[PDB]
């Protein structure tokens, strides 16, 4: 693919952790990806479906310092099943080769692979392109890293609403301490 | 960046439908496109939401609908009142929105006359060539229905070089109401031997000269 | 009972920054996303930025481009947009407006505008000529007369026929912009041939930008 597609990134926003829900950060439900192999999956399918508690902040947290670990992330498909995901929004839309950082207060657009130098993102995932639109993306974390860096993704279902039901919000931040 | 037609037309009590296509990140994508109407000095208003909904208030004349990449605006039975500008509207993804370019829509009176401009020609007068300017000024007025042009010729030769001209507009008897303008320098206007504002309609060629006179 | 007040607006040189302001009243500001959209009055309506209710997302149009910063203050019930490094092409009208949702969806309630001039053009008020009426049987028993308001800047400029008197016949023309960057209109009256020799036919032309009223009375072609 060409790198006009690659690069392509979007400056012209600006989110924070909790978007445009009133959830504070002291009422998120942080939780640990989940360890399969040498493969941390963040697997939203259930934890955004609409609940009577809802818009939730879910948290699912990455925590690197191995080399070679695959990181996946399951964001559930608006059709999916019926009702439970009709208004659910990705961001970054170029997701896994762009990711939300913290700049200052708020969540930016920066390329993920100037981020971390020796970045592993293959274009297809089971034949399906690398990115939420087909509701999986991956990447592989190179064999070391100098610099902690954090960086962010959102599956938002939060604007989703089925009768007393509203979905929650999803966030991943990947936390890649320093290793090798 | 959303496409629409410049301008729809039609009789009181006749529908027209106004497309607006996106593509499949904005109006594909989501269930969110609005619809405003403007009328001439004035704000917008919103008269559909969420693609097919209306607002308290709008009457229900006004209907809307999307497939793919399209949303369409219905007015069937149109009035007086509805006529306006109308500018389709979508969420873009990523907590961005996007318009339509817009599009006229002009209430009519079904089988009314065809053509009768007044084209009145006016060359600039002493005190602007006195100021160092030159201007001619070619108006139009009392005509119904056209949305047809106006060109500008020297001597023998056309003119495609500082022509300025004003869309129509309606007024108390439902006519025309335009403007051109031909900017020159004094040297210009006092070496050709005339110009015209040449207009065509129904094609139909209405030429009016005016050329430098001395008293 | 809805209303939004849209402040700032001017002339500014390219590169020079703006900061409009927008007071609202008669709905519950801090729960609603908020936009900015222009119109250039020749041309549509383009949205510029958008704001949630607690500013948790925000986005510009893409000719925006990193110049233009929107906030919000829910306390005052105001609305802000900081313009940096301003183009001539950012010349339009800015409309604030609310949203149906807390985020942004679609705008609803619209206010006024505020209009944003960016030109190297400075203020200059018109020189008024006249669109003397020629007796020469144009049609035989009509005659056009006019004015020309020519090489004004900014917009807007207001013509009055006679002190609001004459009304019927008169078309205070739109204004077209010139390659020199000023404006220029003209304003006619299709008045018959006999009220020529006999009525009294003055254009007044009020450009409040530059402090300026013109009077200008139109007589004839003669000699
Ligand atoms: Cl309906
Ligand atoms: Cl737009």
């Amino acid at each position: 693919v060409g790198v006009d597609e690659l690069d392509k990134i979007d400056l012209s926003y600006e989110t924070t952790e909790s978007g445009d829900t009133a959830v504070s950060e002291d009422s998120y439900d942080k939780y640990a990806s989940q360890n399969t192999n040498k493969e941390y999956v963040c697997d939203f399918t259930d934890q955004l479906k609409p609940t009577e508690s809802g818009p939730k902040v879910k948290k699912c947290e990455v925590k690197v310092n191995e080399p070679l670990i695959k990181v996946k992330i399951i964001c559930p498909l608006k059709g999916s099943v019926e009702k439970l995901y009709d208004n659910i929004e990705y961001v970054p839309k170029k997701s896994p080769y762009v990711v939300l950082t913290k700049e200052e207060t708020k969540l930016k657009e920066k390329l993920l692979s100037k981020l971390i130098y020796g970045l592993l993102i293959s274009p297809t995932v089971n034949e399906k392109e690398n990115n939420f639109k087909e509701g999986v993306i991956e990447f592989t974390l190179p064999p070391v890293v100098h610099k902690a860096t954090v960086f962010y993704f959102i599956c938002d279902n939060s604007k989703t609403e089925d009768d007393n039901k509203k979905g929650n919000r999803g966030i991943v931040e990947v936390y890649v301490e320093p290793y090798g | 960046a959303l496409t629409q037609p410049r301008s729809v037309s039609g009789s009181p009590g006749q529908s027209v439908t106004i497309s607006c296509t996106g593509t499949n990140d904005d109006v594909g994508e989501y269930n969110y496109v609005s619809w405003y109407q403007q009328h001439p000095g004035k704000a917008p208003k919103l008269m559909i939401y969420d693609v097919t909904k209306r607002p308290s208030g709008v009457p229900d004349r006004f209907s809307a609908s999307k497939s793919g990449n399209t949303a369409s605006l219905t007015i069937s039975g149109l009035q007086a009142e509805d006529e306006a500008n109308y500018y389709c509207c979508s969420y873009a993804g990523t907590y961005h929105m996007v318009f339509g370019g817009g599009t006229k829509l002009t209430v009519l009176v079904l089988g009314q006359p065809k053509a009768a401009p007044s084209v009145t020609l006016f060359p600039p007068s002493s005190e602007e060539l006195q100021a160092n300017k030159a201007t001619l000024v070619c108006l139009i007025s009392d005509f119904y229905p056209g949305a047809v042009t106006v060109a500008w010729k020297a001597d023998s030769s056309p003119v495609k070089a500082g022509v300025e001209t004003t869309t129509p507009s309606k007024q108390s008897n439902n006519k025309y109401a335009a403007s051109s303008y031909l900017s020159l320098t004094p040297e210009q206007w006092k070496s050709h031997r005339s110009y015209s504002c040449q207009v065509t309609h129904e094609g139909s060629t209405v030429e009016k000269t005016v050329a430098p006179t001395e008293c | 009972e809805v209303q939004l007040v849209e402040s700032g607006g001017g002339l500014v040189q390219p590169g020079r920054s703006l900061r409009l302001s927008c007071a609202v009243s008669g709905f519950n500001f801090e729960d609603y996303a908020m936009h900015w959209v222009r119109q250039t009055p020749g041309k549509g309506l383009e949205w510029v930025s958008g704001i949630s209710w607690n500013s948790g997302t925000l986005a510009y149009g893409d000719f925006v481009q990193g110049r233009f910063i929107i906030s919000r203050d829910n306390a005052k019930n105001f609305l802000y947009l900081q313009m940096n490094s301003l183009r001539p092409e950012d010349t339009a009208l800015y409309y604030c407006a609310n949203d149906r949702m807390r985020w942004i969806q679609v705008p609803h309630y619209w206010g006024q505008g505020t209009l944003v001039t960016v030109s190297s053009a400075s203020t200059k008020g018109p020189s008024v000529f006249p669109l003397a009426p020629s007796s020469k049987s144009t049609s035989g028993g009509t005659a056009a007369l006019g004015c020309l308001v020519k090489d004004y800047f900014p917009e807007p400029v207001t013509v009055s026929w006679n002190s609001g008197a004459l009304t019927s016949g008169v078309h205070t023309f739109p204004a077209v912009l010139q390659s020199s960057g000023l404006y220029s209109l003209s304003s006619v009256v299709t008045v018959p041939s006999s009220s020529l020799g006999t009525q009294t036919y003055i254009c007044n032309v009020n450009h409040k930008p530059s402090n300026t009223k013109v009077d200008k009375k139109v007589e004839p072609k003669s000699c």
